[PDB]
RNA sequence: CCGAUAGUGAACCAGUACCGUGAGGGAAAGGUGAAAAGCACCCCGGAAGGGGAGUGAAAUAGAACCUGAAACCGUGUGCUUACAAGUAGUCAGAGCCCGUUAAUGGGUGAUGGCGUGCCUUUUGUAGAAUGAACCGGCGAGUUACGAUUUGAUGCAAGGUU
RNA sequence: UGGGAGUCAGAACAUGGGUGAUAAGGUCCGUGUUCGAAAGGGAAACAGCCCAGACCACCAGCUAAGGUCCCAAAAUAUAUG
RNA sequence: AUGGUAGGAGAGCGUUCUAAGGGCGUUGAAGCAUGAUCGUAAGGACAUGUGGAGCGCUUAGAAGUGAGAAUGCCGGUGUGA
């Protein structure tokens, strides 16, 4: 190959999910996590089990 | 005299020599259309469609097939988090009448 | 935007017109006169601007009502001070300024713009039967059934 | 004793209209000197 | 390698800016009250491409009954005579001749008459 | 031909200052000294020097005529604002405003 | 890699101004050189100007020579615009203009209809529910390192580091 | 079968039928309407009748209805009793 | 035939470097701030100012990556008589 023409195999790489970035990505505000209680917070949700 | 003919899904009134803009017609610029859906040509002698004339053509030639002004579609709602913003340019097309043909 | 025209001012002209009040319902011919005064029967009827022609009332003691509308009916205005409410039945206005019953008639059936407050003062009315308008030569109007 | 709502500078400029200064008076100085107070000996160059 | 903030934000609002240009007072000089003001006009905007079509062909109707009364026919009749004979034109159309060309509409006033 | 002059930081306020620059402004130069000579307002004098400061300018520099001369521009700019501390009430602010006087001067002429 | 809200609190007057009885707490402010050549000289008011003058390849490059930008705010000109009840816009047009990184280009400013936020939180709000001018450091998803589920292979009787 | 969730005031107007004080803008339940993201558009205007799910816009012009002095699409809208 | 604050697999841009290639540049080259183009983007190729020596494009990789509110903090500025 030549190293200007660099290309990865196909369905190999993917861009990360950022979250919290804006109201059209659909993950905009509250990020994911819903509206309240235990598992809204930072550090939260129950342990497993 | 001048006529009514009806292009695009609409309904228009022409004159001989006046410039016109139309749906986009499949025609290049240059050439000569024909429209032959005359509703009614009056001035003169007046004909009234049956619901068309059946003879009545009307000859036009095509400057500027063209694309028109932008417009901005934006919507939004209050407190929701959604709002699409969009872009539009419609296709036009001009034409100068030479001849209506009663 | 193609080919709808619209009137402007050096488009539009205005005739006068004069229709006679005696033996007609007050709000019959209230809507009539409202519609001429509007312009909606020119077909160069335009929304923004004023069309529509000046009218004449000339008869206006002999307007009439029917039922008991000369008892009851009764105009009420406020004015602002506080148990400050008037009143006056109908048939004591008709016999105590009757064009003032006339031009408030039609001028409620107008709208409250500044268009229609101009529109409103194409309004002439008289109680009985001479008008000093001979000069704008008025044409005599009768009453669409 | 406080605005609910800030003013604008078309409020602010609407009431500054009044507020202003009159032009003054100007009887001026025949014998010598500069222009003195309208019906004063006024105290710089005063020849009325 | 810290990426700063700059420049980005300020033609992001700079052109909101510009949109809101002819707007009274602070609409057209502060970002957040020009912001919404912009998003409502476009709104409004959506809307009133609707609602012109209504318009004008309520304005088109009105001229149609004025000229159809000065030859004793509603519009509803001249619309209903009109539609048995055959005729197939626009209100647009009909509104343009009743002002322009009144012997020709006149024409078809008659047609609408006697196919009742 | 224009002269102008600017004074710079003249510790006046400047809406006190632009009160009486309405009055000069747009008349001729020796009207204007007399309406600045009859006014007591602080900023007076101030406006006076600047005034005569751009009259010598036209006379020495660009050889004008000074009794043809009309007042074409007379404004105030702001400066920087210094900041006090009032110790005289309960710790509140106190800025110094202060203004730059700008005249210029001309025969009307091109 | 820190590229200077920085490995530093501090690449400047820094554990200093300042604050506290004391233990202690703890800033702001950084930035020629092309060469001071820093307006001799000279002319009108102290400051500040106007001229010339200059090392000035360029001082609206004058001590704010790191230049140096924006916005808020200004302020002085003007083009169009003055019978009223207002989520100020939007959709329907007389006067005045005139065209780049070029072609229903570029516009500017007057009228009749219709008219509720980043927002948040709510069954439901637009506040008589909450919180709010401009700019920005400048402000909210690694691995020690594991587990489990979705490309290429030594390369498949096969697994090594 | 496996990956990733939100939701558990989940309600509020609507009965169907019913309990309980027949208000409850309180308790069950059987469909509806919104729904929240479906905003809207003709039920004064109202994620609580007619209509909609979305290619999506757009001067298509012509339909669904709930419709038809002035507002303000749209019967001055009549004719008959 | 083609809506969803929670959902999956999507094509893209500001900072940096490789890891490159190829350019604009000390008869000027910027960038940045004022200009008609591109646009849903985020983000870049030709008139003023700037200077007066710094940037783009293409492909790929890495993120002090990622800018209207938090009675947010302030280098902070400036308003409201």
């Amino acid at each position: 190959m030549k190293l200007h023409e660099l290309k990865p195999a196909e369905g190999s790489r993917k861009e990360r999910n950022r979250v919290g970035r804006g109201v059209a990505t659909g993950n905009g505000k509250t990020s994911g996590r819903g509206h309240k209680g235990q598992k809204a917070r930072s550090g939260g949700g129950v342990r497993p089990g | 005299m001048f006529a009514i003919i009806e292009t695009g899904g609409k309904q228009i009134k022409v004159e001989e020599g006046q410039e016109i803009f139309v749906e986009k017609l499949d025609v290049n610029e240059g050439d000569t259309f024909t429209f032959d859906k005359v509703l009614f040509v009056g001035g003169d002698s007046v004909k009234v469609g049956a619901p068309t004339v059946e003879g009545a053509t009307v000859t036009a030639t095509v400057n500027k097939q063209g694309r028109g002004k932008k417009i901005t579609v934006f919507t939004y709602k209050r407190r929701k988090n959604s709002k699409r913003k969009k872009g539009h340019r419609q296709p036009y097309t001009k034409l100068t009448i030479d001849k209506i043909n009663a | 935007m193609r080919q709808t025209f619209m009137a402007n001012e050096s488009n539009i002209e205005r005739k006068w017109y004069v229709i006679d009040a005696e033996g007609q319902t007050l709000g019959r011919l209230s809507s009539e006169v409202a519609s001429i005064l509007r312009g909606k029967n020119k077909v160069t009827y335009t929304p923004h601007v004023d069309t529509g022609d000046y009218v004449i009332v000339i008869n206006a003691s002999k307007i009439e009502f029917t039922g008991n509308k000369e008892t009851d009916k009764v105009y009420y205005r406020h004015s602002n001070h506080p148990g400050g409410i008037k009143s006056i039945t109908a048939g004591e206005l008709r016999r105590t300024n009757p064009e003032r019953l006339i031009e408030n008639s039609i001028k409620g059936m107008l709208p409250s713009t500044r268009l229609g407050e101009k529109q409103g003062k194409k309004l002439f009315v008289y109680g009985g039967a001479e008008h000093p308008h001979a000069a704008q030569q008025p044409e005599n109007y009768e009453l669409r059934g | 004793a406080v605005p609910k709502r800030r003013t604008s500078k078309t409020r602010k400029n609407k009431r500054r209209t009044h507020f202003k200064i009159s032009v003054p008076g100007m009887t001026e100085c025949p014998n010598c000197g500069e222009y003195k107070l309208s019906h004063r000996v006024c105290k710089n160059c005063g020849s009325y | 390698p810290r990426v700063k903030g700059g420049t980005v934000t300020r033609a992001r609002r700079k052109k909101t800016i510009k949109l809101a240009k002819g707007y009274f007072g602070s609409k057209h000089t502060l970002y957040k009250v020009a912001k919404q003001q912009v998003m409502k006009s476009g709104q409004y905007a959506f809307r009133d491409r609707r609602q012109r079509k209504r318009d004008f062909r309520k304005l088109w109707i009105t001229r149609i009954n004025a000229a159809a009364r000065q030859h004793e026919m509603s519009y509803s009749r001249l619309m209903n005579g009109l539609k048995k004979a055959g005729i197939d034109i626009n209100r647009k159309m009909l509104s343009e001749i009743a002002i322009s060309d009144e012997k020709a509409f006149a024409q078809l006033v008659t047609k609408a008459k006697d196919a009742l | 031909m224009e002269a102008k002059a600017v004074a710079r930081t003249i510790r006046i306020a400047p809406r006190k200052v632009r009160l009486v620059l309405d009055l000069i402004r747009g008349k001729n130069a020796a009207e204007a000294i007399a309406i600045l000579k009859l006014t007591n307002k602080a900023s007076s004098p101030v406006i006076e020097k600047v005034l005569m400061s751009a009259l010598a300018n036209a006379e020495h520099n660009y050889d004008m005529n000074t009794d043809e001369l009309v007042v074409k521009e007379a404004y105030a700019n702001e400066g920087p604002t210094l900041k006090r501390f009032r110790p005289q009430g309960r710790a509140s602010a106190i800025n110094k405003r202060t203004s730059h006087i700008t005249i210029v001067v001309s025969d009307g002429k091109e």
